[PDB]
């Protein structure tokens, strides 16, 4: 089988990683949700270029 | 008043956000193939708090109880309103004369 | 877990079943209300029914009037008087079940979170053709039937009273029955010792002169 | 009370049914979200039920005898359909989240 995708194999290190106390993981999760929303908006922008 | 509707809406929104977060975390975890079964504590706290707040808010809008005693609402009823029969009204009196004869 | 599922099936097979069954139930309720019935009764029927209700009320509450009036009414009623639509309710359920089985069956839908026995397997896996698969995994038709059965309380809550789901003869006979039932009733006055009960304690004049006399409207 | 009005008791029953159904559905949803499974999750349901009853007391307060004859309907009222709604929502949300 082909090697695991680099964009996710290396994402494993930076995603789902313990950083700080109870005030950190939820902040980084909401930032990740914001950037995911930005990616979704970018994807639909090129629908009609 | 109307703040309970806002409270229950906020609780439902928080529960939905927690659901989306848990689904996203599970989807990410299944990619890395880690059998540690790591459930973050903050998500559990958030969903429990949202559930408790939503239940407390929704218990206050179901309505209000009423006394089962049949003689409870008649303590203020008076005979002035009991002798009026709408089906037997007659308009032959001095009210017509007094107002614009 | 054991199996790996496509997210597209979750996005496009799970929700439509719930939406369809919900709105089908709502439409069934509204249609049932639309053509519920149209009944007409003649004057004699309603008059006799009111007479029967009056006789029943007399029998039940004759203990609040003087005995002479009770027996005067009891002399009456004895000598002079007593003696002188669905096809749409059920068929659409089966039709929709068959249509869903036709146009949706063929893949695993979801899994219950509690262990079961082999007895559950023949019911929850109508469409699939596997042999050794566990009974927790369900097919589409079983999910549809489960969703149908698990919405009675939701319908009762979000909609008025209870609907959108499945579950006199002879005047002379009634006259004779009421005549026989009334004959064994005897007066028992309930005001024999009202005065002594009243005299036990002072009147409850508390919480009556609060607030203020009303001046005008609002 | 010598005289009882049916409308008040039917309204109280309707309010209790509304509360029970809504809390059962919400408890099933949150149990599904938490990912609990097996008889362990069942415990949560019972806990939720208790919570509901407690709040009802704060809704009834004192002089509860005016509204109800006894607290037994207030405690053990409607534990059949609520369980069905709970398990249905539990399965739905557990399939929606932890599966796939």
């Amino acid at each position: 089988d082909l090697p695991l995708t680099g964009a996710q194999a290396e994402l494993e290190g930076e995603f789902g990683k313990k950083a700080d106390g109870l005030l950190g993981m939820f902040l980084k999760r909401l930032s990740s949700q914001l950037i995911l929303l930005q990616a979704w908006t970018s994807h639909l922008w090129k629908m009609f270029y | 008043p109307s703040l309970w509707k806002g409270l229950v809406g906020i609780g439902l929104f928080a529960l939905a956000h927690a659901a989306f977060s848990a689904a996203q975390h599970r989807s990410y975890m299944r990619l890395t193939e880690k059998e540690d079964e790591s459930l973050p504590i903050d998500i559990v706290l958030q969903t429990l708090l949202a559930f408790a707040v939503t239940c407390y808010g929704i218990v206050h809008i179901a309505g209000e109880f009423k006394d089962m005693d049949a003689t409870s609402e008649l303590k203020n009823k008076t005979f002035d309103t009991l002798r009026n029969h709408p089906s037997f009204y007659v308009f032959n009196h001095r009210g017509r004369v007094l107002f614009r004869p | 877990p054991e199996l790996l599922l496509d997210s597209n099936i979750r996005l496009w097979v799970v929700l439509p079943i719930v939406i369809i069954t919900f709105f089908v139930g709502m439409i069934r309720h509204y249609v049932s209300i639309l053509l519920q019935s149209d009944k007409k009764l003649t004057q004699e029927q309603v008059s006799d029914s009111q007479v029967l209700i009056r006789s029943r009320v007399l029998r039940e509450n004759g203990k609040y009037i003087p005995k002479q009036s009770f027996l005067t009414r009891k002399y009456y009623f004895n000598n002079p008087e007593d003696g002188f639509g669905n096809v749409t309710n059920v068929l659409p359920m089966i039709l929709i079940g068959g249509w869903i089985n036709m146009t949706f069956s063929g893949f695993v839908t979801t899994k219950v979170p509690f262990p079961l026995t082999l007895r559950f397997k023949p019911m929850l896996q109508q469409g699939i053709e596997l042999l050794t698969l566990d009974a927790s995994w369900v097919s589409s038709a079983s999910w549809y039937f489960l969703n149908v059965f698990g919405l009675r309380s939701i319908y009762s809550l979000i909609l008025g009273q209870d609907n959108a789901a499945d579950q006199p003869a002879d005047t002379n006979k009634a006259f004779k029955t009421e005549w026989e039932a009334l004959e064994l009733t005897d007066h028992q006055w309930a005001l024999d010792d009202v005065e002594e009960e009243l005299m036990a304690k002072d009147l409850h004049f508390e919480g009556m002169f609060k607030k203020e006399l009303q001046t005008s409207i609002f | 009370p010598p005289f009882i009005s049916e409308a008040a008791v039917r309204g109280n029953a309707a309010v209790l049914d509304y509360c029970r159904t809504s809390v059962s559905a919400l408890s099933g949803a949150t149990a599904g979200i938490l990912g609990l499974t097996g008889l362990y999750g069942f415990i949560f349901y019972l806990l939720a039920s208790v919570l509901l009853s407690l709040l009802l007391i704060l809704k009834a307060g004192r002089r509860w005898n005016k509204y109800f004859k006894s607290r037994r309907p207030l405690f053990t009222g409607g534990l059949i359909g609520g369980l069905f709604t709970y398990v249905l929502f539990w399965t739905f949300l557990y399939g929606m989240v932890h599966v796939y």
